[PDB]
C-alpha cells in the first residue's frame, strides 16, 4: 500500500578504511631477518588519481 | 564482380561489421553467385538470422536479412509437480533461452527433450506443445502448454535366480513398495529407475550379510507394459554359494599398531559371511589411524573366497599415511561471531597428529551449539608436505533473538504492554541474552538474565540473573494482592565431564507484601510463616526478604543444540534455603529431553518430555505458594489456559479488602457473596509430575528450503498438581489436592515456524480429560 | 490427497455399435479370474474341443468346448516354497501340441502337463522370463525369452537343445517377438526394432536386419504394443518392427521387399493381400502385400485397448480390453455387430478355433462368442 | 587450583624414540624429510633446527613435554639432535 | 513492472531514480532495458550503473554477477578500473556489513572472507590501473585491510595463548610475520611468541626476539 514519510531514520554507510588510521613498519636487527611479505601483501603504493571518499566515481 | 557495398537489412543482435565478418562476400572481395549461396548459409551459421537473401544491385550487395533472436519470455503452463526452471533447465540443457533466438525445428526436439524428461522423471504419458508467441522487432514468447496424463508407477518385481529368499519379503526388504490398502492404509507407492539401482544395492547388501560371495545380479529389465504406467521388471540374479568368514590375513602398512589392527580383527573363524563387518572393521582402522593422526588410512580389503569347504579368507591390505597430518585448521562463518569462540570449540589442536573424532567432537560442540544452520569440515591436505592438513571449516550459522508477547491490559486505556526478548549469546559474541518483563498498571515486572559461558577457558560460565517486580494488582490500589519482589541470582556453570556439567548459585529475593486475599492457604501458609492474620479482611502487609542456595546439573548427550534428534539432556535443577534467611525451605526439579528416532533418517523421531519438581519446607516455615507448579496454556501443556492447572483457591468469608467495587472484583467481600467462596483460580500444587508424549513428523506440503526449520509435531500431554499439605479436614467441602491423581490431560499439533529472528511456534489443543477448575483455551500462540 | 491430485489422460470412445447380427454367447463357463490388471503375454488355446483355460496365478482346467464343462483339473498353485502351495502364475499364453500343455510361467517354469489330466509331463525352469509364448514344434520348445535367448527345449523332456543369445535391447520393451518356424528357419522379430532369421534346427542365425527405433535416444510409442511375431507367407515375410512399423523382406536374406516406417500398429493379421491391423489410436485398415497400400480402412473405432483381429462369421471380430466386443467388415470397415459383453475387458486373444470364437476376459474369462 | 574437572590438553608433532634411532647428526633435511617429513616449526630468521616437540597437560598436575630440537646447519645438514625432556 | 519504453528515456528513467535514489525503481528500469537492449551503446555504461544501483540499494550478490557479467562482457575496456574498485567495493561491504559495529564493537574478529577478497580486487587495481581515480582510495583501503586481516589473525593467536598450544600461537604469528611487518598487532604480537618461546623453554629462541622486541619496542 503506502510505506512512505521517512521509511528509514539514520541509516547509511561511510567510508571507514579512509577513515582509519595507516601503519607503520617494523625493525628487525642484524641477524633476525626472516621473510616479511607473502603474496599480494606488496602492493604498488600510489597517489595514482586521488579525489577520495565521497568525491571518488559515481554514476 | 566485385561488391560495392553490402546492405545489412535488419540484424536485431549482431554488430554492422560483425555481419559483414560472417559473409564471404565482404566490401572489397570477388562476389558470385556461389559465395552468395555461400552468404546464404554462412549468415545462417550466424545462429540467429531467420531468413537470409543476399541479392545485389548490379554488384552493391543486399542481403534481406530476417533474424530469430531474443526469445523475449518462455511461459510455462501445466506442470503442477515440477518446477519450471527444472524444464528451463532442459531448455538451458538446448542452448536456448530469454535472449536466444528461436528454432522452429527445435519446437518439437525441445517437446521431445521435456517429454524425455517426462519420460526420465517418472512418467511417459505426459505430452507438451511450444506456442511460439511472437513478440515487438524480432522478438517471441514460448508459451509452453504441458499435458500430463498420468504417470508410471511400480506394479511388481520379478526375480530370477533366487533360490533362498521371497521376492515378496525383498520387496519388504527394499525401498520400493507396492502396498497402500483400503482398510489396512500405510505408506505411499512411487517410481524411480534410480531406486532401482539402489534396491540392486539393497539385494548385493541382502546377500553380503550372509556369505554369498558366488553371487551376483545378472541383469534386470523393466516391462514397458503398453499402457505408459506399467512398471513391471525381471531381476536376473545368480543366488551363488554361501561362504563362511574362515580367516583374516590383514597385512600393509600396519605402522605398528597390529595388535591394535588385531583387535579390529576380532571375529571368529567359520561364521557367516558380512562384507558390511568387513566395511565396518576397515571403517574402524579408519578411526583407530584417524585419532592416530593418519588422514589417508589407505585400507584395502580382499576376500580370498574358498570353494572348497564354501569358506572365505580374508586377505586386508594397508597403507597407513603418517601422524602429523593436521598442520592447522581454518574457520568460516565468523562474519557475525567472535572467531576464539568458534575457536575453543574443538578438541583437534593444531601442531598435532590427527584426531579424526577430534574434529568430530569439536564439530559436536559445533553440532551442540545451535547457534547455526550447518556446520561443515573442509579437510584441504595442504600440499607440499603430507604432514600438511588445513581444515577449513564454513559453517552456517543461525538467527539470533527471539520476542515474546501478548497484548493486554489496555493499550488504549494508557500505556499498558507485555515484553520480553533475548539476543541468543548476543548476536553470538559470547553473552547469552534472556529479559523479559510487564509495565502495566496493574503490575511493573522487571527482570535480566544475562550470561557469558565462557568468562574463562575453562568453560566459565557466569549467569546473572535479576528481576524486580511491583507486583501490585493494581485495581485501586495495593489493596487486593501485593508484592513489590526483587532480588537477584549470581550462577556459575561447572564442567564435570564433558557430558556431565554442574550448575550451583546463590539467590537473593526480597518481596514486600499488602492487604492479601481471603485465600485461606495463603492464610494458611501465613499460618506456618509464624503469623496470625486477620483472615476476613485483606489489610495485612508482609516484607520478606529471603535467602537461597540454588543448585543443579546438566546432561548433554543430544543432537543438537537447536535441532535436535537423538539423545538426552538430563538437567537437574533445584534450590535450597541458607541460616540467615527468614524461611528454612527447598526446592527440587527434574525435567528430560529424551530423544528416540522413529525413523533412522529421521523423517519421524520419539521425542521424551517429563517435568517433575517438588519443593517444601525444611521444618516449620515452608516453600511459598508462589513458588508452587502452575500450568496450562502452552507451558509444556496446551489445551488449557495458562497457569490453570492445580489446587485452586477458596475465599474466607470476608469484609473489608480495603478495595469495595461496584462489584467489580469479587474476593467473598461485603459487595456479594459475604461467605466461603472456593475460586476456580489454580493456585497451584507443592508437586508437579507432568508429560507429553510428542512425536516428529514430516512436512510434505510446503518448500523444504524451510520445512528443514519447521517443526511437525503432534503431542499428547496429562499433568496432575497437588499440595502436600491439603488436608481435606479443613477442606471438607472441597476436593482433596494432596492427590497425586488430578488427573488432566490434553492433546494437539505443534507448529513451528522459524522466523528470521526466532521461532514462531503455534498450537491447537484439545483436553479430553481434565480435572475442573481450568480455563481453556484450545487454540494456542507460542510466539 | 492423492484422490485430488489425480492427472487423467483422455481417449477417443467407441462410436457406432451395431447389431445387424445381433451377437450372443455360446456359453460362458469362464474360468474365473486371470489377468486382471496383472499384464501379461498370455492368451487362450482351443483344440479338439477342449478349451484350455486357467486362471493365470491360479487353476489350470481343461474346459469341454462345447459347453466349457471341465474335463480336468490341475493348478500350478502346488509345490510349496516360500508361497507355500506357489502360485501358478503364468506369463506366456496357452500351448497345447500332442499329449503335453506346454505354458512358460511367470515363476520362469516351463511345464508339459499330460492333456487327459494335466499329469505334469515334462517340468523345466526357463532361464529368466520368456517375452514369448513358446511355439512348440520340431521337437523343439521353441522360446525367445526375456533375456533375449533362443532356448530349445526337447518337447519330449524339457532337454535343452541350445540356449542362443538373441538381439538385446536395455530394457523389456514389452511385446512377443514370437519364435516362428518357416520352412526349417527360427523366424524370429525383436523387440529392439531389430527383425531375424536363425536356423531352426541348430539356433544358427541365418540373418538379422536392425529395421526401426526404440526408447532411449529415439523414444517411441507404449500405446502401440508391437506384435513383434513374426508371420510368414512365402519368403518374403510380412512382419512388425518394434515402434509399430511395418517390413516386408526377404526370409533368405533380410533384404527389404518394401517396408512402412510409418507404422505404428499393434497387432497383425496378413490376411491374403489384405493385411488387418490395428493401430495404436486404433484405427484398422486393409494393407497390400506389395506395400502398406490402403485397401480399405475404418478410423471409426478410435482409441481403445484392443486385443488382436480374428475374422469370424465371414466378419472381421475383434474385442478390447473395455469389454466391448465388435464385428467389423472384411470389407471397408463397417461394423456388422458390436457387444459389450462384459467389464472385466480383454488383454488376450480371441481364439477363433474348432470353428469356434474363444476370448478370455481379465477376470470373467471364458465367453464363446456366437451371434 | 583447588578445582577439579579440568579436561586434558594435549599437542603432538612428536616422533617416537625409534625415529630418534631412524636419524644421525649429518644427516640432511632431506634425509629426515624422505622418513620422519617436516616438523611443525623450525628457525624463521635461523638456522635449519627442526622442532618435532611434544606436549601433554595431564589431570592436575603440570603439563608433560618431550621437546626434540634438530640443529642443521646452513646446508640443512645435520649438526645437533637435541632432546629435552619435561623441564 | 516497467513497459517497453523509449529506451534513451528508460536510460532517463532510472537517471532520475538514481538522483532520486529510487534504485527500487532505478534498477526496475535498469534490468527492462538490458532486459531488451544489453547490447545497446550505454547498455554496458547501464550495466556500470547497474553495479552502482546494486551497490546503492544493496545488492551485492546481484552485483557480484554484474561484476562477472563485465569481466565477460569487457574483458578489455576502459571503466574495468570503476569495477575492479567496486568489485572490491562489494568485498568490502560483503565482508562487514552487519550491526555489530554499531555498538562500538570491533569487527576484525569477523571472517575475512570477501575482505581477502576485496584485498586481491584493489590490488588487482593498484596493479592493473596504478593511476586511476580509486588508486589513492583502494590503497587506504588496503591499509587498514593489512591489519584487519592481522587483528583477525591476532584474535586467533590470542586463542591459543589462553589455550596453550604454543606453537599454535607461533605458526599464526609467523603468519602474521610472512604477510606483514607494518602492523603494529605484529608488535603486539611481538613478544607473545617470545612468550610462547620460553612457554617452551625456547629461551635462546626468546633471547632472538628480545633484540627484535628491542628493535620494535621503540
Amino acid at each position: 500500500c503506502s510505506s512512505d514519510s521517512r521509511y528509514k531514520r539514520q541509516v547509511s554507510g561511510d567510508e571507514a578504511y579512509l577513515e582509519a588510521a595507516p601503519l607503520a613498519e617494523l625493525h628487525a636487527p642484524a641477524g633476525m631477518i626472516l621473510p616479511v611479505t607473502s603474496g599480494d601483501y606488496a602492493i604498488p603504493v600510489t597517489n595514482g588519481s586521488g579525489a577520495v571518499g565521497k568525491a571518488l566515481d559515481i554514476r | 564482380f566485385v561488391v560495392k557495398d553490402i546492405h545489412f537489412e535488419g540484424l536485431q543482435r549482431v554488430a554492422v561489421g560483425a555481419a559483414l565478418l560472417s559473409m564471404p562476400v565482404r566490401t572489397g572481395d570477388t562476389v558470385n553467385d556461389e559465395d552468395i549461396s555461400n552468404t546464404i548459409r554462412a549468415l545462417f551459421a550466424t545462429g540467429n538470422f531467420e531468413d537470409v537473401r543476399v541479392l545485389r544491385d548490379g554488384d552493391t550487395l543486399l542481403v534481406q536479412v530476417k533474424e530469430r533472436p531474443t526469445i523475449a519470455s518462455i511461459t510455462f503452463s501445466g506442470n503442477k509437480s515440477v518446477k519450471d526452471d527444472m524444464l528451463k533447465q532442459n531448455l538451458e540443457a538446448s542452448g536456448v533461452r530469454v535472449g536466444e533466438s528461436l528454432d522452429r525445428t527445435t519446437i518439437a526436439d525441445i517437446e521431445k527433450g521435456l517429454e524425455d524428461f517426462y519420460y526420465s522423471v517418472g512418467k511417459y504419458s505426459a505430452s507438451v506443445k511450444a506456442v511460439v508467441t511472437p513478440l515487438p522487432r524480432n522478438r517471441v514468447d514460448l508459451k509452453l502448454v504441458f499435458q500430463e496424463g498420468v504417470s508410471a508407477e511400480i506394479q511388481q518385481i520379478n526375480i530370477v535366480g533366487n533360490h533362498a529368499f521371497t521376492t515378496d519379503e525383498l520387496i519388504s526388504h527394499f525401498q520400493l513398495r507396492d502396498e497402500v490398502p483400503w482398510w489396512n492404509v500405510v505408506g505411499d507407492r512411487k517410481y524411480q529407475k534410480q531406486k532401482l539401482a539402489g534396491d540392486l544395492e539393497t539385494l548385493r547388501s541382502y546377500y553380503l550379510d550372509r556369505g554369498y560371495a558366488r553371487f551376483n545380479i545378472d541383469s534386470t529389465q523393466v516391462s514397458l507394459t503398453p499402457d505408459k504406467k506399467g512398471i513391471y521388471v525381471t531381476v536376473n540374479i545368480t543366488e551363488g554359494d554361501q561362504y563362511k568368514l574362515s580367516g583374516v590375513e590383514v597385512s600393509g602398512n600396519l605402522a605398528g599398531h597390529s595388535a591394535e589392527i588385531e583387535q579390529l580383527t576380532k571375529i571368529e573363524p567359520g561364521e557367516l559371511y558380512n562384507g558390511t563387518k568387513v566395511t565396518k572393521m576397515e571403517d574402524d582402522i579408519k578411526k583407530l589411524l584417524g585419532r592416530y593422526g593418519y588422514a589417508y588410512p589407505r585400507v584395502q580389503s580382499m576376500p580370498e573366497i574358498n570353494d572348497a569347504d564354501k569358506t572365505v579368507k580374508l586377505r586386508v591390505n594397508v597403507d597407513a599415511g603418517n601422524r602429523f597430518y593436521v598442520r592447522k585448521i581454518r574457520f568460516e562463518g565468523n562474519d557475525t561471531s567472535k572467531d576464539a569462540v568458534l575457536r575453543r570449540e574443538m578438541r583437534q589442536m593444531e601442531g598435532a597428529w590427527l584426531g579424526s573424532d577430534l574434529v568430530d567432537q569439536g564439530k559436536e560442540r559445533l553440532n551442540r551449539l545451535g547457534f547455526f544452520e550447518t556446520v561443515d569440515t573442509d579437510t584441504q591436505r595442504v600440499p607440499g608436505s603430507p604432514d600438511q592438513v588445513d581444515v577449513v571449516y564454513k559453517v552456517k550459522e543461525r538467527n539470533t533473538g527471539s520476542f515474546n508477547f501478548g497484548i493486554g491490559y489496555g493499550t488504549e486505556s494508557g500505556v499498558s504492554f507485555q515484553a520480553g526478548v533475548q539476543q541468543d549469546n548476543w548476536l553470538g559474541t559470547g553473552y547469552a541474552v534472556g529479559i523479559n518483563g510487564t509495565k502495566n498498571d496493574y503490575q511493573t515486572y522487571a527482570e535480566l538474565s544475562v550470561t557469558n559461558p565462557y568468562f574463562t577457558v575453562d568453560g566459565v560460565s557466569l549467569g546473572g540473573r535479576l528481576f524486580y517486580n511491583d507486583f501490585q494488582a493494581d485495581d485501586a490500589d495495593l489493596s487486593d494482592y501485593t508484592n513489590k519482589s526483587y532480588g537477584t541470582d549470581v550462577t556459575l556453570g561447572f564442567p564435570i565431564n564433558e557430558y556431565n556439567s554442574l550448575r550451583a548459585g546463590l539467590g537473593y529475593v526480597h518481596n514486600s507484601l499488602s492487604n492479601m486475599q481471603p485465600q485461606v492457604a495463603m492464610w494458611r501458609y501465613l499460618y506456618s510463616m509464624g503469623e496470625h492474620p486477620s483472615t476476613s479482611d485483606q489489610d495485612n502487609s508482609f516484607k520478606t526478604d529471603d535467602f537461597t542456595f540454588n543448585y543443579g546439573w546438566t546432561y548433554n548427550k543430544l543432537d543438537r543444540g537447536y535441532f535436535p534428534t537423538d539423545g538426552s539432556r538430563v538437567n537437574l535443577t533445584g534450590k535450597v534455603t541458607i541460616p540467615g534467611s527468614d524461611n528454612e525451605y527447598y526446592k527440587v526439579t527434574l525435567d528430560t529431553a529424551t530423544y528416540v528416532p522413529i525413523d533412522d533418517d529421521h523423517k519421524w523421531v520419539v521425542l521424551g518430555r517429563t517435568r517433575w519438581g517438588y519443593g517444601d519446607g525444611l521444618g516449620g516455615k515452608e516453600m511459598p505458594f508462589y513458588e508452587n507448579f502452575y500450568a496450562g496454556g502452552s507451558s509444556t501443556v496446551r489445551g488449557f489456559q495458562s497457569n490453570t492447572i492445580g489446587p485452586k483457591a477458596v475465599y474466607f468469608p470476608h469484609q473489608a479488602s480495603n478495595y469495595d467495587p461496584d462489584y467489580d472484583y469479587e474476593c467473598a467481600t461485603q459487595d456479594g457473596a459475604k461467605d466461603l467462596c472456593k475460586s476456580d483460580d489454580a493456585v497451584g500444587g507443592n508437586a508437579m509430575a507432568v508429560a507429553s508424549l510428542e512425536f516428529i513428523t514430516p512436512t510434505p506440503f510446503i518448500s523444504d528450503k524451510y520445512a528443514n526449520s519447521v517443526r511437525t509435531s503432534f503431542f499428547w500431554d496429562m499433568g496432575t498438581v497437588w499440595d502436600t499439605n491439603w488436608d481435606s479436614s479443613q477442606y471438607s467441602g472441597y476436593p482433596d489436592y494432596s492427590d497425586p491423581s488430578n488427573i488432566r490431560m490434553s492433546a494437539g499439533i505443534a507448529l513451528q515456524w522459524m522466523s528470521p529472528l526466532g521461532p514462531l511456534v503455534f498450537s491447537y489443543a484439545q483436553p479430553f480429560k481434565k480435572y475442573d477448575g481450568d480455563k481453556a483455551e484450545q487454540f494456542q500462540f507460542n510466539i | 490427497l492423492f484422490n485430488s491430485e489425480e492427472d487423467v489422460v483422455k481417449m477417443s470412445p467407441l462410436p457406432t455399435v451395431e447389431n445387424q447380427f445381433t451377437p450372443t454367447t455360446a456359453w460362458s463357463t469362464s474360468v474365473g479370474s486371470g489377468i486382471g490388471n496383472f499384464y501379461s503375454n498370455l492368451h487362450p488355446a482351443l483344440a479338439d474341443n477342449v478349451v484350455y483355460a486357467a486362471d493365470r496365478a491360479g487353476l489350470v482346467k481343461a474346459l469341454n468346448a462345447d459347453d466349457g464343462k471341465e474335463i480336468w483339473s490341475v493348478s500350478l498353485a502346488e509345490k510349496d516354497g516360500w508361497f507355500s502351495k506357489e502360485p501358478a502364475l503364468l506369463s506366456g499364453g496357452v500351448t497345447v501340441s500332442g499329449g503335453h500343455v506346454y505354458i512358460g510361467s511367470e515363476k520362469a517354469q516351463v511345464y508339459a502337463l499330460n492333456t487327459s489330466d494335466g499329469t505334469v509331463a515334462w517340468q523345466t525352469k526357463v532361464a529368466g522370463e520368456a517375452l514369448s509364448r513358446p511355439v512348440v514344434s520340431d521337437g523343439l520348445v521353441l522360446i525367445h525369452t526375456s533375456n533375449g535367448q533362443l532356448q530349445a527345449l526337447n518337447e519330449a523332456d524339457g532337454a535343452v537343445k541350445w540356449t542362443v543369445n538373441l538381439d538385446m535391447p536395455s530394457l523389456s520393451l514389452r511385446g512377443e517377438s514370437a519364435p516362428t518356424t518357416a520352412f526349417g528357419a527360427a523366424v524370429v522379430g525383436g523387440d529392439n526394432g531389430r527383425v531375424s532369421a536363425v536356423l531352426m534346427e541348430q539356433g544358427q542365425m541365418i540373418w538379422q536386419q536392425r529395421i526401426s527405433q526404440a526408447t532411449g535416444s529415439t523414444e517411441i510409442d507404449r500405446l502401440s504394443d508391437v506384435d513383434t511375431t513374426p508371420v510368414v507367407v512365402n519368403g518374403v515375410v510380412f512382419a512388425l518392427a518394434y515402434n509399430g512399423n511395418l517390413t516386408a523382406l526377404d526370409l533368405r536374406s533380410g533384404q527389404i521387399m518394401w517396408k512402412r516406417e510409418l507404422g505404428s500398429v499393434n497387432d497383425f493379421i496378413v490376411d491374403g493381400n489384405r493385411i488387418y491391423l490395428v493401430d495404436q489410436n486404433d484405427r484398422v485398415m486393409a494393407l497390400t502385400i506389395d506395400g502398406g497400400v490402403t485397401l480399405w480402412t475404418q478410423s471409426d473405432l478410435l482409441h481403445r485397448l484392443l486385443t488382436s483381429p480374428v475374422l469370424y462369421n465371414g466378419n472381421l471380430v475383434v474385442g478390447d480390453s473395455e469389454g466391448y466386443l465388435h464385428w467389423i467388415n472384411v470389407e471397408d470397415g463397417r461394423f456388422v455387430a458390436q457387444q459389450k459383453v462384459d467389464s472385466s475387458g480383454f488383454q488376450t486373444e480371441p481364439v477363433a478355433a474348432d470353428g469356434k470364437l474363444l476370448i478370455q476376459a481379465k477376470d470373467g474369462t471364458v465367453y464363446s462368442i456366437t451371434r | 587450583e583447588r578445582v577439579v574437572y579440568r579436561p586434558d590438553i594435549n599437542q603432538g608433532n612428536y616422533l617416537t624414540a625409534n625415529d630418534v634411532s631412524k636419524i644421525r647428526v649429518g644427516m640432511t633435511q632431506q634425509q629426515v624429510a624422505y622418513a620422519l617429513g617436516t616438523p611443525l616449526m623450525s628457525d624463521p630468521f635461523g638456522t635449519n633446527t627442526w622442532f618435532y616437540v611434544f606436549r601433554q597437560q595431564p589431570g592436575h598436575e603440570g603439563v608433560t613435554q618431550q621437546t626434540l630440537t634438530l640443529t642443521f646447519n646452513s646446508s640443512g645438514v645435520l649438526t645437533n639432535i637435541d632432546n629435552k625432556p619435561a623441564l | 513492472e516497467v513497459p517497453d519504453n523509449p529506451p534513451n528515456e528508460i536510460y532517463a528513467t532510472a537517471q532520475q531514480k538514481l538522483q532520486d535514489g529510487n534504485w527500487r525503481q532505478a534498477i526496475t528500469q535498469l534490468e527492462a532495458l538490458d532486459n531488451r537492449y544489453p547490447f545497446g551503446p550505454y547498455s554496458q555504461q547501464v550495466q556500470l550503473d547497474l553495479i552502482y544501483a546494486y551497490y546503492k540499494n544493496a545488492d551485492l550478490p546481484l552485483a557480484q554477477a554484474a561484476i562477472d557479467r563485465f569481466i565477460r562482457l569487457n574483458p578489455t575496456h576502459p571503466n574495468i578500473d570503476y569495477v575492479m574498485y567496486m568489485r572490491g567495493l562489494t568485498n568490502m561491504a560483503l565482508d562487514d556489513s552487519a550491526l555489530q559495529g554499531f555498538f562500538g564493537v570491533d569487527r576484525s574478529d569477523r571472517d575475512p572472507q570477501h575482505a581477502r577478497a576485496a584485498f586481491s580486487d584493489f590490488s588487482k587495481l593498484v596493479r592493473g590501473y596504478p593511476n586511476s581515480q580509486y588508486t589513492t582510495d583502494a590503497t587506504k583501503r588496503l591499509v587498514f585491510l593489512k591489519d584487519r586481516l592481522a587483528k583477525y589473525e591476532y584474535s586467533v593467536a590470542e586463542y591459543y595463548t589462553e589455550r596453550g598450544a604454543w606453537v599454535a600461537v607461533v605458526n599464526r604469528v609467523e603468519g602474521m610475520l610472512r604477510d606483514y611487518p607494518d602492523t603494529q598487532a605484529t608488535r603486539d604480537a611481538l613478544p607473545l611468541m617470545e612468550n610462547a618461546y620460553r612457554q617452551m623453554q625456547m629461551n635462546a629462541q626468546a633471547e632472538k626476539v628480545a633484540k627484535i622486541i628491542a628493535a620494535n619496542s621503540s
